[PDB]
């Protein structure tokens, strides 16, 4: 590559709308739909469960 | 587990049904050779 850098950052900073965006959206939703419906499931399961 | 699920719910009634046993045991055990005893 023959090309020199002094310094190198990557950072996890995303815009608004960004495919990358929606991906992580897909993700948060996935685990609240697991977290959702292991909550309502105990708390179905069991009689006025706190 | 799934089946272990439903198991688990009706198990967890009966656990704490057997706590509450556990606790009213420990008390009397606790209630001399009675205090000892108890």
């Amino acid at each position: 590559d023959q090309m020199i850098v002094h310094f190198s950052m990557d950072g996890d900073y995303i815009w608004k709308e960004s495919n990358e965006y929606k991906t992580q959206e897909e993700i948060r939703d996935t685990k609240k739909a697991l977290i959702k419906e292991a909550m309502r499931k105990q708390e179905s399961e069991e009689p006025g469960a706190n | 587990q799934a089946i272990y699920l439903k198991e688990l719910k009706q198990s967890i009634k009966d656990f704490t049904n057997q706590v509450s046993i556990f606790r009213r045991d420990y008390e009397k055990n606790g209630p001399m050779e009675r205090l000892r005893r108890f």
